[PDB]
């Protein structure tokens, strides 16, 4: 297959994405959830890990690490400590609102994903670290978890399989850094959401010091559908090493901002013009697209014409796939103001632990606040570039990377607009 | 400079040189004791980029 997109409704994993059907247990079982879950649990951890490895599922959180290879890090005998699946439901990325839709509208799909994934990794329980701002979504998920306990689907003898498995929901308290997996682990442990240094990876030392896999809501909730439909079904979509379906959040300057499930390697132009109603003012009104939420560098209209929305084609477009959160910016956008607001986000959402982010993200925000007004000189552009390169790769977690990358994308694609901003400041203020 | 031309001529004859063209006493030709303020340049390492000290 060479062309991708135009995903059929029979191949959707997240049916009832839009809240048009019953999210509760009767509606979930009438859509295929909790079907033959006992037969999945009784085929063992190795079969489930083989299905997830065969499916080509990569991490839907945004880095795209191979999910079966990641979950097989727990496939090892116990050493006295319990094992834990932890579901990352924080979702603090600007642009990204898909895990809210999974929790709010398909909650039993997430609970069955917790059960299947925790059986695959031998986990004792699931801690769903949900964002504290998602209060109605958290109570929604708790009603579904009560329905799953009262039906015997989780808990003591989950689905009649002889495997005991709890599902806990921990609410956040307003920190974007608490979606980073080790900072999330520290937030569950009752501390400041500061990321741990890796190694130890959480499969060695995770939550409470136990073996732990932190996995996104989307990569957890697709796993029962992967175990039922088969890994060869899920690997039949998208390009190679880019398998499956993906939730896309097209927001910003489109006619119809929406969340939509779509095949993996869909063109960005096809996605925007088909599901979002196109850019406001036509496709010729397009200035830039942040392809995968705030941490990915922007790409201009010349790149957006032919680019595919998977991991590898956006890496070749020197950006990232990320959370697949498409932020569309038309020609009327002050793009320096938008990227500087994004850097303002990253200094308000920075836990202050390590020196390059704690100091340099604030210093990049001050430089970007002067670049919006033009109150600068062009030698400070490359300077800012070097400042971003002194944050990238030198920090504890990738929030420093995710703050350096929008600066780098803005400089790389819009240096002349920065320069004409500064020179018109210089000619009307001197 | 205030010497009369008779003493100036006697002096130039005795030295054998034109002494008024090159006087060893200084007069208004020297620099002013109050100068305008300088604006001194900076060296090559005063740059905002490509200026790592290990290079
Ligand atoms: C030979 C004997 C002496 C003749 C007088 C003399 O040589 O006068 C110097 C007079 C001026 O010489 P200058 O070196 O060109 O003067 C430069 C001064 O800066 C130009 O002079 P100035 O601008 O400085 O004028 C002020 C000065 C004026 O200078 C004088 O009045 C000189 C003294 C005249 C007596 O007055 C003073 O400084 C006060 C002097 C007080 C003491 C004088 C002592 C004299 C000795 C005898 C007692 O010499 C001539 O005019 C040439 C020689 C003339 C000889 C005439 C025939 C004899
Ligand atoms: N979904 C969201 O709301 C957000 C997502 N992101 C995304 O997060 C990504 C960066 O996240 P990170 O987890 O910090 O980076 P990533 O490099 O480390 O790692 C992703 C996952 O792979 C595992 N992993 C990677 N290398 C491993 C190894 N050698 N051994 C064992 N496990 C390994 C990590 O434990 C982690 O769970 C970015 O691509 C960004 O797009 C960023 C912000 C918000
Ligand atoms: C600053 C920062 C914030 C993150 N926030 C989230 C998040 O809110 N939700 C999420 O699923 N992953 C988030 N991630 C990515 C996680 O670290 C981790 O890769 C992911 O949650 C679990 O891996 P997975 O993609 O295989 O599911 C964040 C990463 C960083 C650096
Ligand atoms: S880079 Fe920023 S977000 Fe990460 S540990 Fe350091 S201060 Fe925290």
């Amino acid at each position: 297959k060479t062309s991708f997109g135009s995903l059929k409704d029979e191949d959707r994993i997240f049916t009832n994405l839009y809240g048009r059907h019953d999210w509760r247990l009767k509606g979930a079982q009438s859509r295929g959830d909790w079907y033959k879950t006992k037969e999945i649990l009784l085929k063992g951890p190795d079969w489930i890990l083989g299905e997830v490895k065969t499916s080509g599922l990569r991490g839907r959180g945004g880095a795209g690490f191979p999910t079966g290879l990641k979950w097989s890090f727990m496939n090892k005998p116990s050493d006295g400590r319990p094992k834990y699946l932890v579901v990352n439901a924080d979702e603090g990325e600007p642009g990204t609102c898909k895990d809210r839709e999974i929790i709010r509208h398909d909650p039993h799909k997430l609970v069955e994903g917790c059960l299947v994934g925790g059986r695959a990794m031998g986990a004792r329980a699931a801690y769903i670290y949900i964002r504290g701002e998602f209060y109605n979504e958290a109570s929604n998920l708790q009603v579904a978890i009560r329905e799953a306990y009262e039906a015997g689907l989780i808990g003591k003898n989950a689905c009649g399989s002889g495997y005991d498995f709890d599902v806990f929901v921990v609410r956040g308290a307003g920190a974007y850094i608490c979606g980073e997996e080790t900072a999330l682990i520290e937030s569950i442990e009752g501390k400041q959401g500061k990321p741990r240094l890796k190694p130890p990876f959480p499969a060695d030392v995770g939550v409470f010091g136990c073996p732990t896999t932190v996995a996104n809501v989307e990569t957890v909730a697709v796993s029962p559908t992967i175990c039922r439909r088969g890994g060869a079904w899920f690997a039949s979509f998208g390009r190679e090493r880019n398998s499956g379906t993906k939730l896309f959040n097209i927001s910003g300057h489109v006619n119809n901002p929406c969340t939509v499930e779509e095949e993996m390697s869909v063109p960005l132009k096809e996605l925007i013009e088909k599901h979002a109603g196109g850019v406001t003012g036509g496709w010729d009104n397009l200035l830039a697209v942040i392809p995968g939420g705030s941490s990915t560098p922007l790409i201009p209209k010349s790149v957006c014409e032919t680019v595919l929305m998977d991991f590898d084609a956006l890496i070749q477009a020197q950006t990232g796939l990320g959370t697949a959160a498409v932020i569309v910016m038309d020609r009327s956008t002050d793009i320096v103001k938008a990227i500087a607001r994004l850097i303002e986000f990253y200094k308000h959402e920075s836990c202050g632990q390590c020196t390059p982010c704690r100091e340099g993200v604030d210093w990049m925000n001050k430089v970007m606040a002067r670049f919006v007004r033009g109150d600068a000189r062009p030698a400070e552009i490359d300077s800012l570039w070097e400042i971003s390169k002194q944050i990238e790769g030198h920090t504890i977690c990738a929030l420093g990377d995710g703050a350096a990358w929008p600066v780098q994308g803005l400089i790389r694609h819009f240096r002349p607009e920065l320069e004409e901003r500064m020179q018109r400041f210089a000619q009307q203020h001197q | 400079a205030s010497a009369t031309r008779l003493i100036q001529g006697l002096r130039n004859w005795a030295s054998g040189r034109d002494l008024q063209a090159k006087l060893q006493l200084r007069y208004q030709e020297i620099s002013k004791r109050t100068q305008p303020p300088p604006k001194l340049p900076v060296g090559p390492s005063h740059r905002l980029s490509n200026n790592y000290y290990c290079a």
